[PDB]
């Protein structure tokens, strides 16, 4: 790391990357574990 | 020619494992129409090591040249002279890419 | 030929005569700005509604205004 | 002066071939012309209303005259389930013999077109039954033509030109307007019903030599005058009475018995007569309302001057709405078409709903046609109502005489207007197109059980509530011992609860899960196409981006590549941008009710009901299905009378294609293109001495946008009126 | 059927009210 | 022309908004609006209470008297607007 | 029931689409030397589909005509497994995300460089208001009430009109 | 200057290009340009190609105004020659001078100069359009 590296690792794009491939992984986990629901 | 061509698995999670299809084989997966079947076996590549052994030469040639961009920006960059060799430039293109690239792949 | 306005918030910054490819505008002298000068169209039937002009000013709402109207062959750049 | 434009002077001096063009585009914006007042305005408004009023008598009267010569009226009378009506016989030195063979049907020996319009049945029930009487029709409204036209170049004279306080005379003509030409006019239809279409129904000839002889009741003006109105009521048609025949018949000329003829699957013609006399005595009570010479009756000023919230809730009310629409033709001008693209919309509701013509529900060409017709009519005259308002915007609103008004208001708000508008579409693109989606992923993964299906419980108790009983809701109408129940028991209900629970009418279709996402696509459409005709409209006046929008005009091509770019953005600019959102609404209404009404007419429901959740259910039953009949009118085994429509398909397919062109191909490529050309021509030998007047030019920007969108529009409608033609045709249910 | 007396009947009030409309549009004139 | 009839700055509409009943005072506006009302309903409720026929029982009295249940909504607002004139 | 509907655990046509959806993949399980990981996978699906019909059949959802089961967006509490709990869930999701955008957006207007933090975010600082945007409908109310969360509307740019 | 232009003007040396007048010239409305350069030189013409300029004094015809104002700019923010003027050649032989027209360019002040065009208010204080219907005028 460094204190200029991080800074780019904080940009826009990098961090929407970032937090699109949490929140697909967090859904897809769910989806794997908890499968196939229509009501709650 | 009854074994449909297939190098490509989707993992089951969302009810998507439809798509392993029945390629022949007793394999499951989605045909493939890229031809690299024929290809290897037009080198005599009928094992499943060489396979292996040329994706690691891949990657390691991909490393190399990941190497070298930044050898030739970062470390030693060459003048403009260098580039506006263009009949040596011509020369070794014919010749060594080329002729070379054909010879040895005849052999 | 269209109309070509310049209103009192010109600043007599000279961008909208030198952007003109047709020697619409020209500065003329006043005395309602710093730079003492505002612009002019006397030529606008050589105007051919680029707006170029329109382009180039600085101020808030451009103060020289071009009026699409009627169309000659100066003013449709027409060449034959 | 004597060049073509002689309206425009700016036009007349344009040495280009745009002169022509914006001259033919601007012929009847009497507006902006060159030396018009007001009064002049107003005059040559009214001959141009003479003049297009005997238009449309005139191809009444060439609609009468062809079934009349070339038709087989004589035949279809006789036989309407099973003889195909003929709309005109076909001349053409281009054909061959196997078309001549194949165009060759009916009962007529002559290559025939089939008529798709529904003109048989709806002149069947007013009482024709010879080809005589729809030839003194043709000659009736031939005559009524030429009255107009004298009328027209009559009051053009300087002697019967009109005053300018003539036409701004609002009380005087809508008191007229309400009273005659409402009230007198249904008075005079339920007059015609009794005394000639009711007897013909019956068996009875009742024509002009013996109808001021024959009694239409057996009483006659007794129970009128005595006050006994509910004897012409007794002994109506019995549920056995054969249209056009005397068995089962009965002798009541004003009844409300409700829901369907049994045979004809058309309402009581009794019923319609008591309508339009219902509807006749109300318009004209209607009429008796405003002040014209006699004291009494309101001033239209004084009401809308008076319509004041308390406390400022409106603003100053409707205070100077008076002044506004009297002076500007261009506000009247679109709350008519408002009106009027309402009415048109509700008239093709009604009549697949509630048809009132005999021996329609069968056919399914004319009761596809008809409603696809008065549907895209409606879209139109929505577009052109907002339109027009935007119009009002540019060049009639005056600021201030509305201030404070419920009107300035509404530019006050315009911003949230328009984003709410956006917020509510947004809303349902996203979901209605997620729904879609997912049921197309879920059907394609092999899980249709997966699929999210709402049912549309708000509609379908709707239905419930009007007599359905097949919902279980058990609510007002569908439950028996409630208020609602009891109160109608004895006058129209029986009528109406037979009629709405039969599975044979298309009175309240039932609906399910598919129905529901249309219904949401359908809204998302209205929505968009709202959105972006009142941001237009609100934003005619100037935006951020072009605070000076009301001194460029109404239409004008750009603001230059300045300050960002300002492509598109006249009020112009948002109906052409409008234009195809209405077109894609349109297509989508007409979709649904054509996959419906092919599925329900089959009596496949099952298969709408299954495949309407997702697109490629869509995608691979309705279009790809239906459309074999139709790409094989032609091919290489032969041709068949769909040929023809089949020829048309293709043409409204590269008409929609080369719309394309012009609309995403814009000028300068053009114009470097045509001044070479303009070279090549100047420098050839032989070819240089033929010399053009008008100097060739590329088409404008605003021009090109117009055509390009022009031919969209006759694209889509010539591609979508053969599918929806031949594959009726071609599976006859 | 329709006799030929009758076409050319309703021919003729067409041709008047053609020049009935030629006369109406010259008097909107151009 | 016609009458300045806009009250947009007051609290009430003035009396000239009543047309041909500008001059009739609140009581009896208020007393008819009453009397409308309560017959109007009457004469309403003689069209559920008893079924209405074809022919047999409509019974015209019945239908003019059902008018006056939206001309008992004019005259208690007319009652108000005479109220606060002073009228 | 509702709208002629009957439950899925009722119905014949949902019961004969479970014996069609285990029977096709029973049909594809035929070409398939049993131990290989593909036969294992094809009793995977076939055990999936059966718990996915029994889950149906027992949440007490409604199929209609076509064996599929029918969401009723009505509001009745019966079906509140339906639409209504996973539309409190979705506002609820949707509130904390548009209240952690709005905090971090004030905080990137009180900087310096209020351009520089929103391309190159803050991550600590986003990271508290993302995690405290957990009590959004109790602070917007607050801000609501005390007058922050609306500009007056003499203060917002507008059009000429 | 005054509305004569020399005739005898030597022309840039160019090699004839398809892109020059065409018969709307010697009809309706010429142009003309002519500049002092310092030394033999190549230039891009407006009409495509390349042409050389002479030594000493030149002239050129176009056929609309643009190409010589741009021809004008090339001459400027290039090698650099500011004594241009710019004609208008009429069919029946008759000059009229268009560019520096009171003998200096337009950007520079010069007295003696009548604003043309001007409007003593600001842009958003335009009237109405409805204030000019039916009168032919406009709002401007
Ligand atoms: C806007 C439209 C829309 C809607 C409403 C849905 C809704 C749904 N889809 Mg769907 N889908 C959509 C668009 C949409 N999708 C699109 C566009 C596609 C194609 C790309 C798909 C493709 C698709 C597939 C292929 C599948 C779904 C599935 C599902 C269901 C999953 C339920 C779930 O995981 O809950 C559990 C998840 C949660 C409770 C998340 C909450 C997590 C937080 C931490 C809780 C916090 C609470 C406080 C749900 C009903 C799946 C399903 O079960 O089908 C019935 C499934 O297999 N969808
Ligand atoms: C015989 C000598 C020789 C060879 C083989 C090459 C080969 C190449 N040059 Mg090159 N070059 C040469 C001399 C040579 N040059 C000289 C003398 C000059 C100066 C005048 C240049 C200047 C030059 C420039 C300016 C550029 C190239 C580029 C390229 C690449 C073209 C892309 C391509 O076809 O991908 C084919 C890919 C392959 C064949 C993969 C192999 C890659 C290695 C490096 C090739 C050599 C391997 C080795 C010598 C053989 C070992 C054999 C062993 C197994 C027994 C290619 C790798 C271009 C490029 O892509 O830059 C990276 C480029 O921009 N060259
Ligand atoms: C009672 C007297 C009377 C009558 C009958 C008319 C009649 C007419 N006036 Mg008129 N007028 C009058 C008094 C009257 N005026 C007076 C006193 C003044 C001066 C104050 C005017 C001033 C005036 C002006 C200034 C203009 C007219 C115009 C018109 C024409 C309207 C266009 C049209 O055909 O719409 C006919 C419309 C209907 C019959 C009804 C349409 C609406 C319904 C909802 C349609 C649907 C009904 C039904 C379902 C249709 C289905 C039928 C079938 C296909 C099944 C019409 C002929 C206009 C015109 O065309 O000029 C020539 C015009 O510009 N009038
Ligand atoms: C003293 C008061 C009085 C009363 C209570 C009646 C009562 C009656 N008259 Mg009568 N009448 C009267 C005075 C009266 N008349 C006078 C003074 C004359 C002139 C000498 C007439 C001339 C007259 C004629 C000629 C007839 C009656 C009829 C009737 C009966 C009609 C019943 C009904 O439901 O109408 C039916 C109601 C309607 C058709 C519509 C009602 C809406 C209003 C009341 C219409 C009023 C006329 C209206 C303004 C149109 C006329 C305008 C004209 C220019 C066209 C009823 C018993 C009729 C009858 O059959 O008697 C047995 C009948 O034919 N009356
Ligand atoms: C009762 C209805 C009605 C009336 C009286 C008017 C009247 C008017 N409109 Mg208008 N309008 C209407 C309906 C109406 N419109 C509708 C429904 C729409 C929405 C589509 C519009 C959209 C509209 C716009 C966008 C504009 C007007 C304008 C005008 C004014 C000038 C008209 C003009 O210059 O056209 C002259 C005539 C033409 C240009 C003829 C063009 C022919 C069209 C494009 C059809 C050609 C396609 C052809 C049929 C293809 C054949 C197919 C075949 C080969 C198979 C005039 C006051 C203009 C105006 O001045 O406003 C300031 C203007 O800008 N209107
Ligand atoms: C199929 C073609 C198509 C599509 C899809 C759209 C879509 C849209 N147009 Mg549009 N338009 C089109 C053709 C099309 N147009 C054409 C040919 C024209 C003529 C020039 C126009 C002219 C036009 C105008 C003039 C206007 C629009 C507007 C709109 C928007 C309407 C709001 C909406 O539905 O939001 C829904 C959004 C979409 C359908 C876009 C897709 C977004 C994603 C991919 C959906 C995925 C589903 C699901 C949510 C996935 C979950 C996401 C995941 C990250 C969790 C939307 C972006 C209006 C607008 O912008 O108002 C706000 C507007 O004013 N359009
Ligand atoms: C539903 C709306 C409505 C309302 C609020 C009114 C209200 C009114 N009408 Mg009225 N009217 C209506 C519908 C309505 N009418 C209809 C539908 C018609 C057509 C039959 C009339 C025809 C009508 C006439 C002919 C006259 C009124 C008059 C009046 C005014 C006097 C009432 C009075 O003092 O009685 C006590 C009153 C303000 C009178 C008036 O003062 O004119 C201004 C008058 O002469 N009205
Ligand atoms: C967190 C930020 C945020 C918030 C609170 C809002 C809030 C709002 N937007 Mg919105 N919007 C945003 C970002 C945001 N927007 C962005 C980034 C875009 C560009 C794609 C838009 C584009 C947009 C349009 C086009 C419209 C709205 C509308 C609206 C209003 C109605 C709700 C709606 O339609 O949502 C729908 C929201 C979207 C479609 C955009 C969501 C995009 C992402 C998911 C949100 C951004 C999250 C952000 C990256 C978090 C980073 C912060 C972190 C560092 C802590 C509402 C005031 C509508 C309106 O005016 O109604 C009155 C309307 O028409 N918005
Ligand atoms: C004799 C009775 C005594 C008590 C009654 C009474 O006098 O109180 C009067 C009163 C208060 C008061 C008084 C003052 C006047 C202020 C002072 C009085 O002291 C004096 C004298 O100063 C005392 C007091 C207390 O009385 C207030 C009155 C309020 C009143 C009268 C409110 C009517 C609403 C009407 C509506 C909403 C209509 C809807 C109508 C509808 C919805 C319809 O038309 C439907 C319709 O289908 C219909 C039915 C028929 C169809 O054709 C038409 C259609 C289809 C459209
Ligand atoms: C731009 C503009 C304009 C225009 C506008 C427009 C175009 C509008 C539209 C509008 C519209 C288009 C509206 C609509 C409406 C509708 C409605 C309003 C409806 C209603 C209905 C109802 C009310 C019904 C009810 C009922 C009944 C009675 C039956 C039973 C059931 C129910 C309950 C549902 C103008 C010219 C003015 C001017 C200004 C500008
Ligand atoms: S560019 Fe605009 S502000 Fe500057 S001198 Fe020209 S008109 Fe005035
Ligand atoms: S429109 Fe073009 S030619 Fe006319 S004044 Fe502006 S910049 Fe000059
Ligand atoms: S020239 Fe074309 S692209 Fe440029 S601003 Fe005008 S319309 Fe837009």
């Amino acid at each position: 790391m460094s204190k200029d590296l991080l800074k780019y690792l904080s940009t826009a794009p990098v961090l929407l990357t970032a937090w699109m491939s949490l929140t697909a992984g967090m859904i897809i986990e769910i989806q794997r574990f908890f499968p196939d629901s229509l009501s709650f | 020619t009854s074994i449909k061509p297939s190098a490509q698995v989707v993992w089951p999670v969302v009810g998507q494992e439809i798509l392993n299809g029945d390629v022949g084989g007793g394999f499951s997966g989605v045909q493939i129409t890229s031809g690299v079947f024929q290809m290897w076996r037009a080198s005599g590549i009928t094992n499943e090591t060489e396979l292996y052994w040329t994706a690691m030469g891949g990657l390691m040639m991909s490393a190399l040249m990941v190497f070298a961009g930044w050898f030739h920006y970062h470390k030693a960059a060459p003048k403009l002279e260098w580039f506006q060799n263009v009949e040596s430039m011509m020369n070794h293109h014919l010749a060594g890419l080329l002729g070379l690239g054909c010879l040895s792949w005849s052999g | 030929s269209h109309s070509v306005r310049v209103y009192d918030t010109c600043i007599g910054c000279t961008q909208c005569v030198r952007a003109c490819p047709c020697d619409v505008l020209e500065m003329v002298p006043w005395d309602g700005c710093k730079a003492g000068q505002i612009a002019s169209a006397p030529r606008a039937e050589d105007c051919i509604g680029c707006k170029r002009c329109e382009t180039a000013c600085p101020t808030d709402f451009l103060s020289v205004r071009v009026y699409l109207g009627s169309e000659t062959t100066r003013s449709l750049g027409l060449t034959y | 002066a004597t060049k073509f434009p002689k309206f425009s002077q700016a036009l007349a001096q344009d040495p280009a071939t745009r002169r022509i063009w914006y001259g033919i585009a601007t012929a009847h914006d009497l507006e902006s012309h060159d030396g018009m007042t007001e009064e002049n305005l107003y005059q040559k408004i009214f001959a141009s209303h003479f003049g297009h009023l005997a238009i449309i008598f005139l191809w009444t009267s060439g609609n009468l005259f062809h079934v009349a010569w070339q038709g087989n009226f004589q035949q279809w009378v006789l036989n309407p389930l099973k003889v195909k009506p003929i709309a005109h016989a076909i001349w053409d030195p281009h054909f061959g013999q196997s078309a001549i063979k194949a165009f060759t049907r009916g009962g007529v020996s002559y290559p025939v077109n089939i008529a798709t319009s529904g003109v048989y049945h709806w002149w069947y029930t007013v009482g024709m039954r010879t080809n005589e009487d729809l030839y003194f029709g043709a000659l009736g409204l031939l005559v009524l033509s030429t009255t107009l036209l004298f009328a027209g170049w009559l009051h053009l004279q300087p002697k019967f030109r009109p005053g300018i306080a003539w036409f701004k005379n609002n009380e005087s003509r809508l008191n007229h307007h309400l009273s005659g030409l409402f009230g007198v006019s249904s008075l005079a239809w339920s007059g015609h019903l009794i005394h000639v279409a009711i007897p013909e129904s019956r068996g009875q000839h009742i024509r002009w030599n013996n109808f001021t002889s024959t009694l239409p009741h057996p009483e006659g003006l007794t129970p009128f005058f005595t006050g006994n109105w509910g004897l012409y009521a007794e002994n109506p048609d019995t549920a056995q009475h054969i249209f056009g025949t005397s068995e089962g018949a009965g002798t009541a000329i004003l009844t409300f018995l409700g829901g369907f003829h049994p045979q004809t699957q058309s309402m009581w013609l009794t019923d319609i007569a008591h309508h339009h006399l219902a509807i006749a005595v109300v318009f004209i009570f209607a009429g008796h309302m405003y002040r014209t010479n006699w004291g009494i009756g309101h001033s239209m000023k004084e009401i809308l001057d008076a319509h004041v919230p308390p406390k400022g809730r409106l603003g100053a009310g409707h205070r100077g709405l008076f002044e506004t629409i009297t002076d500007s033709l261009h506000m009247q001008l679109g709350l008519a078409l408002a009106s009027l693209g309402v009415a048109t919309s509700l008239v093709a509701q009604h009549m697949y709903a509630l048809p009132s013509y005999a021996f329609m529900a069968k056919d399914y060409v004319t009761q596809a046609a008809l409603y696809t017709h008065h549907q895209y009519i409606a879209g139109f005259l929505m577009v052109g109502a907002f339109a027009h308002g935007a119009i009002f915007f540019v060049r009639d609103y005056d600021p201030e005489v509305n201030k404070d008004n419920v009107l300035a208001r509404m530019l006050q708000h315009k911003e949230a207007i328009i984003s709410h508008l956006s917020w509510v579409s947004l809303f349902l693109g996203f979901h209605t197109l997620g729904l879609y989606i997912h049921n197309d992923v879920c059907v394609a993964f092999g899980t249709p059980e997966k699929q999210i299906l709402f049912e549309p419980v708000f509609a379908q108790f709707i239905q419930a509530a009007s007599g359905k009983a097949l919902y279980g809701f058990d609510v007002l109408l569908s439950s028996s011992t409630s208020a609602a129940s009891v109160a109608s028991s004895k006058i129209w209900l029986p009528g109406w609860m037979e009629a709405i629970n039969s599975g044979k009418n298309s009175l309240f279709l039932t609906i399910g899960p598919g129905d529901f996402l249309v219904h949401h696509a359908i809204a998302l459409g209205l929505h968009t196409t709202t959105l972006i005709l009142v941001k237009g409209a609100l934003d005619a006046r100037g935006s951020k981006l072009m605070p000076d929008k009301k001194d460029f005009g109404y239409s004008f091509p750009c603001d230059g590549p300045g300050r960002g770019g300002t492509c598109d953005i006249s009020a112009w600019d948002a109906f052409y941008l409008a234009m195809f959102w209405m077109l894609n609404t349109i297509s989508w209404v007409t979709f649904y009710w054509h996959w419906k009404h092919l599925t329900v007419w089959g009596g496949n429901a099952a298969a709408f009901n299954e495949s309407s959740t997702y697109i490629m259910g869509w995608l691979r039953d309705y279009l790809w299905l239906n459309s074999s009949p139709l790409i094989n009118g032609y091919n290489a085994f032969g041709m068949n009378a769909q040929a023809v429509w089949a020829w048309m398909f293709l043409f409204g397919h590269l008409i929609w294609a080369t719309g394309f062109m012009f609309l995403i191909s814009w000028r300068g490529y053009w114009q470097e293109l045509i001044e070479t050309l303009v070279w090549a021509h100047e420098r050839t030998p032989i070819a240089n001495l033929v010399k053009w007047r008008d100097k060739p030019v590329a088409l404008s920007i605003v021009q090109a946008r117009l055509v390009g969108l022009a031919h969209f529009t006759v694209g889509f409608i010539f591609t979508f009126a053969p599918f929806v033609i031949a594959s009726t045709t071609g599976k006859f249910a | 059927m329709i006799t030929d007396s009758q076409i050319f009947f309703a021919l003729c009030i067409a041709l008047t009210a053609a020049v009935l409309a030629i006369g109406l549009g010259r008097q909107l004139y151009v | 022309e016609a009458a300045d009839t806009w009250w947009g700055d007051k609290d009430y509409p003035p009396s000239i908004v009543l047309g041909i009943g500008k001059d009739v005072p609140s009581s009896i506006f208020g007393v008819t609006s009453g009397l409308a009302f309560a017959i109007g309903v009457y004469c309403v409720a003689q069209s559920n209470l008893v079924n209405i026929l074809s022919g047999s029982t409509v019974n015209g009295f019945y239908v003019a008297g059902a008018l006056l249940v939206p001309y008992s909504w004019g005259l208690h607002v007319a009652a108000w607007i005479q109220k606060q004139n002073g009228k | 029931d509702v709208s002629g509907l009957t439950p899925c655990k009722d119905s014949a046509v949902f019961k004969k689409r479970l014996d069609g959806s285990v029977k096709k993949l029973q049909a594809r399980l035929a070409n398939y030397t049993e131990g290989t990981p593909a036969y294992l996978a094809l009793e995977q699906q076939i055990d999936q589909t059966k718990a996915r019909f029994a889950k149906y059949g027992d949440k007490g959802l409604l199929c209609g005509a076509d064996g599929l089961p029918h969401l009723i967006a009505d509001g009745r509490p019966d079906h509140a497994g339906e639409f209504v709990i996973p539309a409190f869930g979705f506002l609820y999701i949707a509130g904390w995300i548009g209240w952690a955008g709005r905090s971090y957006l004030q905080f990137s207007k009180k900087t310096d460089k209020p351009n520089e933090n929103e391309i190159i975010i803050n991550v600590p600082v986003a990271l508290g208001m993302m995690s405290g945007a957990f009590l959004w409908p109790l602070a917007a109310w607050k801000e609501l009430i005390n007058g922050q969360l609306l500009v007056p509307g003499d203060e917002v740019t507008v059009s000429p009109r | 200057t005054s509305d004569v232009l020399n005739l005898q003007i030597p022309t840039p040396t160019f090699g004839g290009s398809t892109g020059g007048w065409l018969r709307a010239a010697e009809i309706e409305e010429k142009y003309a340009i002519t500049w002092t350069s310092k030394k033999e030189q190549i230039f891009e013409m407006p009409t495509s190609g390349a042409a050389i300029m002479q030594k000493g004094e030149n002239l050129l015809y176009l056929a609309k105004k643009e190409q010589c104002l741009a021809l004008s700019t090339q001459l400027r923010t290039l090698f650099k020659i500011s004594d241009y003027k710019i004609y208008r050649i009429f069919p029946n032989s008759e000059v009229q001078y268009l560019h520096p027209k009171d003998g200096v360019f337009p950007e520079k002040l010069n007295e003696g100069r009548i604003g043309v065009g001007n409007v003593g208010y600001s842009i958003g204080k335009n009237p109405n359009p409805v204030n000019v219907k039916f009168t032919g005028k406009n709002t401007f």
